[PDB]
DNA sequence: GAATAGCGGAACACATAGCCGGTGCTATACTTAACGTTAATTACTGGGA
DNA sequence: TCCCAGTAATTAACGAGAGCACCGGCTATGTGTTCCGCTATTC
């Protein structure tokens, strides 16, 4: 089974499971210490940010491949804000702040 | 035509400022502003960037240097 | 037809299917005389020796099975579905010692 | 120090007054309704066993417990607003009506997650009575065919009213039974569009901006404002008429020559009616 | 963009201005229709249109018409994305309380009030009236009143008394309360208290205070009013296919709190009785204590599927939540899967992908390929080209594949060697071929486990995996300086089968011009594999400074070995390959490549070994028969005689001279010698069996069998497989772990019968069962690891500090277990380690220890090395580079940026899945008792007077390799600094027999030692000696307690002798169960005995050690170092007194005086010398004898669970782990500075705030530092998302959204969470860019 | 399962973990031919379009 | 090319009717609801020095 | 009067694969107009 661009999930914009709805296997926590344990950062950020998760940074990323410029422009991810709608929709004013 | 980056290790030290240094020099071959100094064998262009890493005329001083050679050149084109 | 690795055995000490590995080369080696037999037309008489002599061995088995009630046909019928290779009944702690 | 779950709490707290007699009760009815406050105090206040009574039926609905006996509390506030002692009946009579029927209104309402109304509710409780009627008559599941065969009415329409009694899931269960897999991990995000179909659209949408500027301006400008495409507004023949030029005629003259003229250089780029689509 | 995470508590104010409308409805959608319905959870003039820019009516529909709010619908037409952000509010028509603020244990509403939770929950519940500012005329402010009570109290005061009930009884309480004057008068009051547990809580409440002060908030916010909902994409209600429907169970909960909500309207507006309301208001504050978490409070309320619905708290919380399914680890684009399989005409870098997943990953590649051909000007078209698959599609994906790095990955990762990165190579198939030397990297068979490939996109990431993630770069292990890349089971099989010699083959004898005639006479076949000869080869040293010199020579060898001296490259020396070369002699080959050589003539050896080693393995032919089994001969006999003595014993007894106890050790013994003489009796058969002939008679010789080389060679066997094949298979277990008395005597050769195998079938589902709970108790183990050492990152290059441990070779009591030179290779030195010639620094102050100067050490014999370690480090906010060391996976230093602390917590996690009376000197050295009293005894020897008595064997070089440890009270049968042999019992003693030897001599008197009270009449019954025993003080009377049998010796002349050197008297103050021999009056000498006195798990043994468990039998320690007494004895407590020789006295302990103390009551000990014994807990070790004390217990007690095992783990990585134990630290006394007394601030703060106060004036804090277990330290965090993507998630975001807290974003889980690049590696020198033109 | 005539010795790596090599011969006699039967199904719903 | 006429017809909007959909009302009397861990840790509470 | 031991709660335990009146207000629905588009005729 192998996964370029499929259908995303929907309350969070990431792939589906395997093989049934063309998913993309997952990048667990391990994988991510794996990746941490090297010195590579930019394929981990791209990995959940553009492959994964950014909705507006994943077609600036596929539009930067089909014209021949390996760039990312990241952003943040989606599900980082559920995490704040979902915090926030308790009592918990929690912000991001510059 | 690269298979161990090691001697590339040897010019630029870190591990690091290698990656950093060889992606801004493939960003400059492959959004066409730039030309390869060494000969291309039809590499792509990382490892156009990690050879002239390795022949040591590429490196943070030499891409600053002309980085700031080319914004003064690009100041020459006011007239 | 399969070549396999000889050290996935002493590690995980499967050593069976060396066993098994042997006494399937025995029963297709009885298969592949019963087929040379049976190639040229020889008898059904030196047939019923030989696959009698097959069912003999070895020493203290049950199943003495006697040839002599077949009636040539069924020898025939037998030799016709041995010649692929005697298939061959080694019960699971009653075994087949190796002599 | 009682254990503070909400139920044990109050059927604890209502027997703390005494239920009234007829006599009692109709007097106070008649102070009342003439406004004493305290007399309807002590009539709501009195009959919240008859509530718990009657609230009790409908147990193992939608709602739990507590929700049937304060929204029958709300109905017997209505039948001591409403209450006549002048016909000499006993009020629990007349309270019974309005209690059940507001909470028989209650499970129509606040039960399904996607509200249906109130006469198609009565309208498939209706066919469900007729089923488990029907039941008994040939010791299987009645049909569709055979509630609209028992009823008489289209199969159409009992086909509708039964498929508005879908039982709405939810997402988080889990599915196989092994708890790793709800129905988030099954649904595909269908109305946003993935990057394959995203990069399309505008890549099409800069190939007719560049095949419109390889096309002369004024046939391009007729098929800019005939369709609101290049930067304009999707006009009308008659419109651009009036706005560029004056024969009608020779505005559709124009956009078929363009139209030719397109085809003629999508062709070129081997793009034909069986490539766009399919 | 954003700097910090901010969170803190909302107000009723703020949560209207997130809001754009009030949801007044349950109802979700409409039924016919499936349109949102005005206004309830899903509409549109609240949350935003459904379609991208168009209404509801529809008559505004387009871009064109933009932003504008609908007339028919009051719906503002946008993207229809905006249904994701957009949050509506409820407004409760009561308040109720926050379930976080009130039920997580440490309750903040109950301890900011100082209310007892159980009083709170009785208001909120409707059953107490609590006053609320009714003053002092008759009662307190938080009293509660029952309502009787309420009813009197109103009598006697209608009015100046207020008390209300219920929530708006808590408001009033929050909003009354003061806080600067509350937080005054409790500072007061902790100023005056004493009791510590009143100390400690008034410390908390003034901390919660004075957070509740410095963070904007106001306390009655905890109380919500205004409830906020989510948006509606983040709870749908999706179609399913079939008018079907499928909610996410918010929609449900917040229904049920909307139709609560609007009956108590209702309810209220209808002026309803009391009854009614008070009943509504309980249901609704429960209908939102449910919303809010479901569990909690009470039993949770069910769906209808008899399951609890899933809260707001339950999409955060566990697994299951955002924080470590969806956010730490999502699912990925550009990826795929497969099968494996081997392929192993590979070089090491490269793997094989299938022409369809390379086809389908590689994608927008080849639209963005087939785009510059012009082969499709589009990508309608281009996708139709690469959807039917053309010829020329597939020479697109042979360029655009080249040079592009794919990332293969297992799927339990470990350590960082699973993901690993490989230029791929196409294949026609359907699986993933891969490089064989790699499969033990990634602890990959071929059985079927399934690799997982994911794509580089962008350009840094296609530098990153070929400068970091190459297979080529990644040779050395991290946990450890081994190499990884080693051959495996077949290679080494096929290498020691050519590295050999038979006794009589083809050409033996003939002489040889080269290592290619060796080539040319094998494959020609004129002479064998192994044939002793005469060959010349020439050989490269680099003895200057890289000068290859020629040295041709004439080795005796073989047409093996000289075959395969082509394959080595020219640095190395011949005698590498002049041996039998099994397993360990070749990864002690393709490590000196590495070291003399270098890299890449290391990586290209790595794959002529393996090109070698299969294709010479072909030719072995090396197959495995029935009878390459020799069952042994005098097996049969063997098991006849221990047949004989068994029976022998079962008749003893039967004739009751030995009990079933007796026999069962003597059963068991005669069966593993049995079971030890048959494994030894067959391995001479096994490997000796070739007895061939040359020219001659016979020779014997190493065997040619076929079971031998597969275990010889280490290339998949052992000795213990075998004896289970050819050699009886011993004894057995039972479930309770004991050993069974019959054993099964058939090998697996013979077969075994029914009985045999089902006894030797619960060692093999005790087996199963213990890896089946292994994984998971280890998996869990690294999770904590990592999580505690996160943001642990090399920053600095040099700390600049001379502190730092000390490092010994590990002596355990034998031999040397670790030499000082495995331990201290690479790690740079903190002082000058010098030769014993003292006067001379051999090595400088920091060097760093690679082997050039290991050597050094070796030759010199050096026995402590003072070394830089992690631990010491002066670092704030990391470790400096020449403090944690080597790169260890790297030769050279830790290049600075490298995150050190995800990669020594692997390196303890991935091991994880493999764990579950006299002294005799037994070398040659002189015998060295260190730091020790010990008297002349009556016999002229040395008798032992100390606690911590240690017996060295230093050797005729001052170095030790065998040290000891004597007991109290033993004859020294040698003396000091001597050379004594071997076998010598240098000391003796009684394991039972607890000597309470005097030091003085002359006539010993009894004095204070009476009979009745004291002591007891049990004479020598045996031989006729009045023994003058003593009882104990639990049995004795009241009168002779602490009366103790002394010891006071006198002379016949009237004087008495006291101790010598100091002016104090010599008596012995006897305790209980003494038994004396002696009389009084009779001379005693020095060192007699006065009273003859009487007496783990491998995995979890490391979850314990590093969460720093109390064992339950503590080593209490001495707390002060001087003079030790007991005071005033309890009914279970001994008050021991230890009075310092000049500090403070009165440190007195209450010791369980069941407990077997040690000490003799009136030793002078040292601090933090033991007073009962058992093991100690970490705690104790740290606050006694300091950090650099428990830094060595740890990595001792936990490399002695990992060598145990045989597995071999640097020490640095458990260094880090106990730095980041140790970040917290308490105060003692504040200072100067702006602390409180009992606060727990953590160390690395306090190491600046104070740092800047001695460069001021001012006077520092005092600090004692704290031990803290990683399920705690990594808890107690300062970034409040690394604590909260953790355990106990509603805990973390409660504590810190009470205290206004803000994450900084410095570790690596929050900017991993927040999705920027983590402050490590490669974006390093970002985030160094960052806070660089940050504060400037 | 179908029974094959077999050697126990390693050939060239291609065998080297537990990977086994399998002759032509056998995927010409069609020994291990499994055939798959799937069912594909497709309702025709009544939607309210 | 260009005016004019016919003409389909799509559809859009407007006005209406009609029919979904929400609400109120019913009068013997009726009166208090629904079956395991494992370990660790910590907060609590009754009990002892 | 403070320590202290039993008790209860909370947290964790791998990875990936009824029944009628009634009204009103929405909405479908005729229907007109109308407007656009298309075609066809004629100067
Ligand atoms: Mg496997
Ligand atoms: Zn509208
Ligand atoms: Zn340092």
């Amino acid at each position: 089974h192998a996964r370029s661009t499929g259908s995303y999930s929907l309350v969070t914009q990431q792939p589906l499971g395997g093989k049934a709805q063309f998913g993309g296997q997952r990048f667990g926590e391990m994988e991510v210490w794996a990746l941490e344990a090297y010195g590579a950062a930019y394929t981990l950020q791209e990995m959940l940010t553009v492959k994964s998760d950014d909705v507006n940074g994943r077609t600036k990323m596929y539009k930067n491949i089909v014209d021949g410029n390996h760039q990312m422009e990241p952003g943040m991810p989606e599900s980082f804000n559920v995490l704040l709608k979902e915090i926030r929709s308790l009592g918990i004013n929690i912000e991001l702040e510059d | 035509a690269r298979v161990t980056v090691q001697d590339a290790v040897e010019k630029i030290g870190n591990r690091f400022d290698l990656v950093l240094v060889a992606a801004r020099r493939a960003r400059q071959m492959q959004v066409g502003g730039k030309d390869p100094l060494v000969p291309e064998e039809n590499d792509k262009t990382t490892v156009i960037a990690l050879r002239e890493i390795e022949e040591g005329l590429i490196n943070n001083q030499i891409l600053d240097v002309r980085e700031r050679q080319e914004q003064q050149e690009q100041e020459a084109a006011e007239l | 037809d399969i070549v396999l690795n000889p050290l996935g055995v002493p590690s995980r000490m499967n050593i069976g299917q060396i066993l098994e590995t042997h006494l399937g080369m025995a029963a297709k080696g009885i298969g592949d005389k019963i087929n040379a037999m049976l190639k040229q037309q020889q008898e059904v008489a030196k047939l019923r020796e030989f696959i009698q002599r097959a069912y003999d061995l070895g020493a203290d088995v049950r199943q003495k099975v006697d040839l002599s009630t077949f009636s040539d046909e069924e020898v025939m019928r037998l030799a016709e579905n041995l010649r692929k290779g005697m298939p061959i009944a080694t019960p699971v702690f009653d075994g087949a010692k190796e002599a | 120090q009682r254990v503070l779950d909400a139920t044990q709490l109050y059927l604890g707290e209502i027997g703390y007054s005494p239920l009234l007699t007829a006599e009692e009760e109709v007097y106070f009815a008649r102070r009342a309704l003439r406004g004493d406050v305290a007399s309807r105090r002590r009539m709501i206040e009195s009959n919240l066993r008859l509530v718990v009574k009657i609230a009790r039926r409908y147990g193992n609905r939608g709602l739990a417990l507590l929700d049937l006996i304060e929204e029958g509390n709300l109905g017997l506030i209505r039948a001591v607003e409403k209450f006549d002692p002048e016909r000499g009946f006993r009020f629990s009579t007349y309270a019974t009506w309005w209690i059940r029927q507001t909470i028989e209104r209650a499970i129509m309402n606040q039960t399904r997650t996607i509200r249906l109304p109130i006469h198609i509710v009565k309208e498939l409780n209706v066919y469900l009575r007729t089923a488990r009627e029907l039941s008994h008559k040939l010791d299987h599941e009645p049909s569709a065919e055979e509630i609209a065969e028992q009823l008489d009415k289209p199969v159409d329409d009992v086909s509708r009213m039964l498929r508005l009694n879908e039982r709405i899931t939810s997402v988080d269960t889990p599915l196989g039974g092994d708890s790793e897999k709800a129905l988030l991990d099954i649904l595909a995000d269908e109305k946003e569009n993935g990057p394959e179909d995203t990069t399309q659209d505008d890549d099409m949408k800069q190939s007719i901006v560049k095949w419109l500027f390889e096309l002369n301006a004024k046939q391009r400008e007729v098929l800019a404002r005939r369709f609101g495409l290049l930067g304009y507004e999707a006009a009308t023949l008659e419109d651009v008429g009036r706005e560029i030029g004056l024969t009608r005629e020779r505005v559709r003259q124009i956009q078929v020559e363009g139209l030719r003229r397109l085809r003629e250089i999508l062709q070129t780029q081997g793009l034909n009616i069986e490539a766009l689509f399919r | 963009e954003f700097d910090a995470i901010k969170i803190a508590l909302a107000s009723p104010d703020m949560i209207r201005s997130w809001s754009f409308g009030e949801v007044k409805k349950p109802e979700t959608i409409n039924y016919r229709t499936f349109k949102p319905e005005r206004d309830g959870l899903f509409c549109a003039r609240i949350f935003g249109p459904v379609k991208d820019y168009e209404c509801l009516c529809g008559k505004y529909k387009r871009l064109k018409h933009r932003g504008v709010i609908c007339e028919k619908c009051g719906v503002e037409v946008t993207q229809t994305k905006v249904r994701r952000e957009r949050m509506g509010h409820i407004e409760l028509a009561s308040p109720t309380a926050h379930i976080w603020f009130l039920k997580s244990l440490p309750s903040r509403i109950g301890l900011l009030l100082d209310m007892p939770l159980r009083d709170i929950e009785r208001v909120l519940y409707f059953e107490s009236y609590v006053v609320i500012e009714g003053g002092m005329t008759n009662l307190e402010r938080q009293q509660i009143l029952t309502e009787e009570q309420y009813l009197d109290a109103l009598e006697e005061f209608g009015d100046e008394f207020d008390a209300k009930m219920g929530a708006e009884a808590i408001q009033a309480l929050l909003k009354s309360m003061d806080l600067e004057q509350e937080c005054e008068q409790l500072r007061e009051e902790l100023n005056e208290t004493n009791s510590e547990t009143k100390r400690k809580k008034l410390t908390k409440r003034i901390k919660l205070l004075e957070a509740f002060v410095q963070s904007g908030n106001k306390p009655e916010w905890m109380i919500l009013t205004v409830l906020p909902v989510l948006p509606p994409d983040l709870r749908p209600l999706v179609p399913l296919d079939g008018g079907r429907f499928a909610t996410s169970d918010l929609n449900d909960l917040y229904r049920r709190v909307i139709n609560r909500n609007n009956r108590l309207k209702r309810l209220l507006d209808l002026a309803a009785p009391d009854i009614i309301v008070r009943n509504e208001k309980r249901m609704l504050q429960e209908a939102v204590d449910a919303l809010l978490d479901n569990g909690r409070r009470g039993r949770a309320i069910t769906g209808s599927n008899k399951r609890p619905l899933k809260s707001l708290a339950d999409m955060i919380k566990g697994k299951q939540g955002r924080f470590r399914q969806n956010l730490l680890g999502k699912r990925v684009d550009y990826s795929g899967r497969s099968v494996i399989t081997v392929g192993p005409y590979l070089r090491l870098h490269q793997c094989g992908l299938p022409k369809k997943m390379a086809l389908e990953l590689f994608k927008p590649f080849i639209y963005g390929k087939l785009e510059l051909r012009g082969l499709a000007t589009t990508i309608k078209a281009a996708k139709k080209m690469v959807e039917r698959e053309e010829a020329v599609v597939w020479d697109i994906l042979d360029e655009v594949i080249r040079e592009h790095p794919v990332l293969l990955n297992r799927a339990p990762t470990l350590h960082r060697l699973g993901i690993q990165a490989f230029e791929p190579v196409l294949i026609e198939g359907k699986a993933i071929q891969l490089h064989p030397l790699v499969c033990a990297a990634y602890n990959a068979d071929f059985d079927g486990d399934q690799m997982a490939v994911h794509v580089p996109l962008t350009l840094e990431a296609q530098l990153e995996a070929r400068a970091l993630m190459m297979s080529t770069n990644n040779i050395l292990s991290p946990a450890n300086g081994e190499p990884i890349i080693v051959p495996s089971q077949d290679v080494v099989l096929g290498l020691y089968y050519m590295t050999r010699d038979c006794v009589n083959a083809k050409g033996e004898g003939m002489v040889l011009t080269g290592p290619k005639e060796a080539e040319r006479l094998y494959r020609s076949g004129l002479a064998s594999l192994h044939a002793r000869v005469k060959v010349r080869i020439t050989e490269y040293e680099k003895d200057a400074n890289g000068e290859l010199v020629a040295k041709t020579s004439l080795k005796d060898t073989t047409v093996g070995r000289a075959i395969l001296w082509m394959i080595v490259p020219k640095g190395l020396p011949y005698s590498i390959v002049n041996q039998a070369l099994g397993k360990k002699a070749i990864s002690k080959m393709l490590n000196t490549c590495y070291r003399i050589l270098g890299l890449k003539p290391t990586v290209i050896f790595a794959d002529q070994i393996m090109y070698t080693g299969f294709a010479y393995a072909a030719r072995s032919g090396a197959s495995v028969g029935i009878d390459d089994m020799v069952i042994p001969e005098k097996k049969h006999e063997i098991i006849s005689e221990a047949e004989a003595e068994v029976a022998e014993i079962q008749e003893q007894f039967q004739s009751g001279l030995v009990t079933a106890g007796e026999r069962y050790n003597k059963v068991i013994d005669i069966w593993a010698a049995a079971n030890d003489r048959v494994s030894k009796a067959m391995m001479d058969n096994l490997q000796t069996e070739t007895v061939i002939n040359r020219d001659g008679q016979e020779e014997k010789q190493v065997s040619f069998n076929s079971i031998y080389m597969m275990a010889d060679s280490g290339a998949r066997g052992s000795a213990a497989q075998i004896r289970q094949l050819a050699g009886m298979r011993g004894l057995m277990a039972k479930p309770d772990g004991s050993i069974i008395e019959t054993p099964i005597t058939a090998n697996f050769r013979e077969g075994l019968n029914v009985l045999q195998y089902f006894i030797s079938t619960h060692g093999a589902r005790k087996g199963l069962a213990d890896t089946a709970l292994k994984t998971a108790n280890s998996g869990y183990l690294t999770r904590r690891l990592v999580d505690v050492a996160q943001d642990l990152v090399v920053t600095e290059d040099d700390c600049g500090t001379h502190e730092g441990i000390m490092m010994t070779p590990v002596i355990e009591g034998g031999d040397v277990k670790e030499p000082l030179r495995d331990r201290v290779l690479g790690r740079v030195t903190a002082e000058d380690v010098l030769k014993p010639g003292t006067a001379d620094i051999l090595v400088p102050r920091n060097t760093l220890l690679h082997e050039q100067w290991c050597d050094l050490l070796e030759e010199n014999s050096v026995d402590a090395v003072k070394v830089r370690s992690v631990v010491s480090c002066d670092t704030d906010f990391g470790v400096c580079a020449h403090c944690y060391g080597r790169d260890l996976a790297r030769g050279h230093i830790i290049n600075k940026g490298e995150a050190i602390g995800v990669i020594a917590a692997q390196s303890i996690g991935e091991p994880g899945t493999q764990l579950t009376s006299s002294i005799q000197v037994k070398n040659k050295g002189s015998i060295k008792l260190s730091n020790v009293k010990s008297v002349v005894n009556s016999s002229g020897k040395l008798v032992i007077t100390s606690r911590n008595t240690e017996l060295k064997l230093i050797d005729e070089f001052g170095r030790t390799k065998e040290s000891y440890k004597v007991p109290y009270g033993a004859v020294l049968a040698k003396g000091d600094g001597e050379q004594v042999a071997g076998g010598e019992t240098v000391a003796n003693w009684d394991p039972h027999t607890m000597p309470v030897i005097t030091e003085v001599s002359g006539f010993v008197r009894f004095t204070d030692m009476i009979d009745g009270q004291t002591i007891t009449r049990q004479t020598d019954e045996l031989t006729g000696l009045s023994s003058l025993v003593v009882l104990d003080s639990a049995e004795r009377t009241a009168g002779g307690k602490d009366l103790r049998p002394a010891l006071k010796i006198v002379d016949a002349q009237g004087n008495d002798v006291l101790i010598p050197g100091t002016d104090m008297p010599a008596q012995y103050f006897l305790p209980g169960k003494a038994i004396v021999q002696l009389e009084d009056g009779v001379q005693i000498s020095s060192g007699d005995t006065l009273a003859r006195i009487p007496q783990t798990g491998g995995l979890p043994r490391v979850a314990d050690l590093f969460e720093a468990r109390r064992p339950k039998e503590p080593a209490i320690l001495a707390e002060i170092s001087g003079i030790v007494s007991f005071g005033k004895e309890t009914k279970g407590k001994r008050r021991l007194v230890i009075t310092p020789v000049d500090g403070s006295d009165p440190y007195e302990e209450m010791i369980p005086k069941w407990r077997q103390l040690n000490v003799f009551e009136g030793e002078r000990v040292e601090r933090g010398d033991v007073i009962s014994d058992g093991p100690e807990a970490p705690h104790d070790i740290l606050r006694l004898r300091g950090v650099h004390a428990v830094t060595r217990y740890i990595v001792n007690e936990v490399q002695d669970v990992y060598r145990l095992q045989g597995v071999k783990i640097n020490d640095k990585h458990i260094e880090v782990i106990v730095r980041q134990m140790l970040r917290k630290a308490t105060i003692v006394n504040a200072g100067s500075s702006d602390f409180l007394e009992g606060e727990q601030v953590e160390y690395s703060r306090v190491k600046i705030a104070n740092r800047e106060l001695e460069a001021n004036g001012k006077v520092g804090a005092t600090y004692s530092r704290d031990l803290l277990g990683i399920t705690k330290a990594s808890l107690a965090t300062e970034s409040f998302i690394s604590a909260a993507s953790f355990q106990e998630t509603t805990r973390v975001l409660t504590e810190a959204a009470v205290a206004g807290k803000r994450d900084e974003l410095r570790g690596l889980k929050e900017n991993v969470i927040v999705g920027r690049l983590i402050p490590a590696g490669t974006g390093y020198a970002y985030h160094q860019d960052r806070m660089r033109r940050r504060a400037a | 399962g179908q029974n094959m005539r077999v050697a126990f010795m390693p050939w060239n790596g291609y065998n080297f973990e537990d990977s086994i090599l399998v002759s032509e011969r056998v995927v010409q006699e069609d020994r291990f031919t499994t055939i798959h039967i799937q069912e594909l199904a497709c309702v025709s719903r009544d939607t309210k379009l």
